[PDB]
């Protein structure tokens, strides 16, 4: 049934991890026609990260491996529109780019390894 | 009727630390409703007796409040659910490339089936059915002792 | 009056022995031996 | 007769807290409907009796009233599916790349096979079972008062 | 015999409120037909009396109403369909990515396996079911009033 | 009572050897709720005795410590999960391009069903096989050493 | 009770002739869990004497060494497991392009099925049943050498 | 105890040929280890004498030999896995772009089924196979010496 | 005892004329070796006797000859698998697009599943299977030479 | 469950084999702006190896036909980011391009044929 | 009085054989031969 969520029954089974989530609100300048984004409250929530596994490729002489992320979660994520996408990460920070089923009861996700996190307890 | 301790109740399932998710009120009344499933009477005569007896009370609480719990909150709609979630075991499951399939437990009737769902109500089945080996004698007197035998006695 | 507490798994089985069949041979043997000695079997057995 | 508490039933389910989606004549109504599948008579020699009885009730209140909203607002077209939604347990479920199996409760008849849709009726069935165990023996009278026997009593 | 009052079954089933499509003579018509399946009339001995009566006819009705409804505009083409639409129980079902899997019902016979089809025949039958417990002695006599027993009494 | 050994207990066990994830008190906790299960008095007539008995209690309690670990870090959102994570014999399983069947242990009820769940109740549930072999002989009189048998002996 | 050779068990099982990683101390210790699974009582009349019950134990305590460090260090997060891994016969394997399917043993209870987890446990299993040919006489008088049979002889 | 020569031994298997892998001492303290499984007592009266006996024994020296290659070097990274290689009947397999299926042998006990892992168990388990056709009878006297037959004869 | 003969040996199987990869000496062990499943003497009141003892004597060698170079050079590195290669029948095989299906012999034991590993052995158990026709009779005395039967004759 | 290590209990019944495994830790430079690395400590491990089987091709009577292999290991090994490689060699020295489910229990492996190796027991 | 202890595989059987008909074979036979020799059976057997 399209009514009570499965992932979430499915969480009880297989087993999760944790990550942390921060959502996009508003958006300026920098005074170079450069978009700079606000992120707000970076909230605690658990999701299933599977495997997509990369290969690299050569624009000339160099390599550029993309690194990228599946994640399941339970979840209304936005990846793009007019406004911008959000955040995460498992160890660096991450941003993906996909929609799914979230106005009935769950979604699906993508992610590419942005460089690091801050640091001092992984902010 | 046995005194229900919020602070040992939290103090055993810390997953329902958080007061304000879990009034006092909601737990004093699941232990109300659970005191019908199982009696809870106490006399030193009876199988279930000790602190097993509030153990089991507890733990049907337990199952209680997360079955009642789940359908609140669930769909992400506030259970807009037409139906409610249906309780029950889960023998397999996949998300997209991983898949888990699960040993079905032993169920004979509603009762068990039920208990099956949640791992206090496993842990609840489990411990009845340790303390269910043996049986009952209810009517009987003692005959034998007007006969002598043996080394004559008569015990 | 004493009761055995076994096992699932566990089993216990008797057998019995029927011997009603002896008797009969048995005298027939000695009516055979009364008569070689050409002697009636009531002096030899007491009893017929 | 047993006196229905509108309030204390939406106490014991908060997702039926809405007084304008949930009137009280359909629950008064619900109510009455569902007092002639379980006798309301409350009687102290018998096995249900008491708040298990009144529980009792509820669950099948609710029960009732679950499964009238898969009906009115299930498809919530207005109910213009030909045949109407049918209700039951749902052994296996696949939603894209998720798929989750249950286990089958054993359902022997039509009681315990409708019971069995909503997680109501099976806590409903749960107890039922729990309540059932032992027997009946109604005719009879107390032939062993007139022998002497052990040490000379007719107990 | 029982009055069939409209304004209490409208109320009852809220999916048949539309009275342009659902016309009073039809579900009057319908209700005499019901009226056969199950006896009409009413008498204190019966098992199923006084409300139930009523309730079991007026389930009996909405089930042959939606059988019957189902056939004329279902195709999209007002029934063109040769041989009509059948009923029966679902067991499984699929559209694109969704698929569901349910528990088939104990139906050993046509009675059975017809109530099946619509969720008003599944109460109807849950309701039978639970009503059907027990049995009927038709014949004899109080051959035991004859004899002294007990207490010298011959109740 | 027998008295708890946590020192020993870490001992055993050196995946429960961090103090600060394992509190001593959490420890004690499950201790004397896994008495329960098990009779902790000890005799030297009784087939459970000697260090075989602290074998097996300390054997429950690592498998309640780690059921208890399967829920609020099991999930590790706080058990955020609507029913919780359940337990039992996993026969196969597969994460991407490796999956593997094992052999599904024979499991006739709940106590065994439960114990199978993670390697420490196997390990208690093979121990219990190995000591249960036997039986018990309970009412008896040497009625045997009243008549003369053989050699001309009694006994 | 048995003399434990470190000596003689590093030369028997060259897998465990790391010092640093597998300590005097702890394979003591599981020979003295292992010698309750099996009594380390030697007799003349036994079954199991001498060198045979020496190798029992050993592959007990293999056995129970192997099933030990398996979870404290194999997940690559330092037996981070929330239930640790469950020990058991491997029926079927996949890894990538590569498949095996092996023959299920013939276990009937825990000790078997637990046994099988690790080639000491089946090797244990195998010497078991080897010694278990035969049965027992337990109680009974020698009657016959008061009757004369055959050729005047009453042996 | 019979002799063990390991000259012969190495001309019987050529892939046990090499010294330098296959130690002396290693060799003597499998057969040592073999002779408990299988009594080395030899007697004229027994099923198994002669060559037989060395065979049999040979073989299951060999079988043993093997598992332990299949141990300490068939993960050849100091048996680095987690619980070990496991023995047994492989009933399928697959590599790549090919495909076989097998026989799976009649095994009732853990004694055949740890024999048919290797060949050489195979080739031990038809021998005795063969070797055990037949029964014993124990306990007996010649009372049909004490009468005549047929042409006054005795026999 | 029959003395065994290479050249009609080599006769009768081409396939190991090759004296350089099949030397004398290890098919006169093999031989030595064979003459203790099937015995090697011989008399004219035995079922099997002369040439056909011969051809089973021949063709137990020749399958353990096959068994046994199966090892030493199967998988491109002298044997270095760890367990050896293992034998039995192959009921179903596949090599890129062209898949063969057989069907499985009848086989009950250790013996009839070792021998239908090779041709030799499937035919050695071929004829043994037609010569195993009928039974014997071991004890017995003619006891109806001493009666008179129809024309006054004693046979 | 991604849980315990599934690759781990798989070895158990396969069988695996045996590859010398060495790690990056740095690199220079040679005065022509040209980067030399440089590794540390190569191992034993135990892993499975497999074929993908290679086909060649041609650039112009030139057929350079390029050696893969696919491995399974229960190591955290990368491939490439702004630091090396890894390598191995069964017989000769390889390079892997890929990635798989290291953070959870286990990771699949890739691998090019380099030319050789040294030498005086394989170096 | 005593017990003996076999295996869950093992097993165990008994077997007897009815003697209550040689009885009139021998003595019918035995008539026989006392009708033979022309003298009365009390005397060749000594009993009827």
């Amino acid at each position: 049934i399209p009514g009570a969520n499965l992932l979430r029954m499915a969480f009880g089974v297989i087993g999760t991890q944790i990550v942390r989530y921060r959502k996009f609100e508003q958006r300026v300048k920098n005074d170079q026609a450069q978009y700079v984004s606000m992120f707000g409250e970076p909230f605690d929530l658990a999701a299933s990260v599977q495997r997509v596994r990369r290969d690299q490729y050569a624009q000339f002489n160099l390599e550029f491996q993309r690194n990228y992320v599946m994640i399941f979660a339970n979840f209304d994520m936005v990846d793009l529109d007019r406004n911008m996408a959000g955040d995460q990460f498992l160890w660096t920070g991450r941003v993906f780019q996909l929609e799914s089923q979230g106005s009935w009861f769950y979604q699906d996700g993508w992610g590419v390894c942005l460089a690091v996190d801050i640091g001092a307890a992984k902010a | 009727m046995v005194i229900f301790d919020e602070h040992k109740f939290r103090t055993l399932f810390p997953e329902f630390a958080d007061p304000a998710a879990y009034p006092d009120v909601r737990l004093q009344m699941y232990f109300d409703i659970a005191c019908e499933f199982i009696s809870d009477r106490d006399s030193p005569y009876r199988i279930l007796n000790g602190k097993a007896l509030e153990a089991c009370l507890y733990l049907l609480t337990a199952h209680l409040l997360s079955l009642s719990t789940m359908q609140v909150q669930g769909a992400a709609g506030g259970g807009v659910t037409a139906g409610g979630t249906q309780g029950g075991f889960i023998t397999s499951a996949t998300v997209g490339e991983v898949s888990v399939a699960k040993l079905a437990p032993p169920a004979k009737n509603g009762w068990q089936w039920w208990l099956s769902g949640t791992p206090y109500g496993q842990e609840l089945w489990a411990l009845l059915s340790v303390k269910a080996v043996g049986g009952f004698y209810i009517g009987g007197l003692p005959e034998r002792r007007g006969f002598r035998k043996v080394g004559g006695t008569f015990w | 009056h004493g009761v055995k507490v076994l096992g699932i798994d566990e089993g216990m089985e008797q057998f019995d022995t029927n011997l009603a069949d002896f008797d009969s041979i048995i005298m027939n043997q000695y009516q055979l031996v009364a008569a070689i000695a050409k002697t009636p079997a009531t002096k030899l057995l007491g009893t017929s």
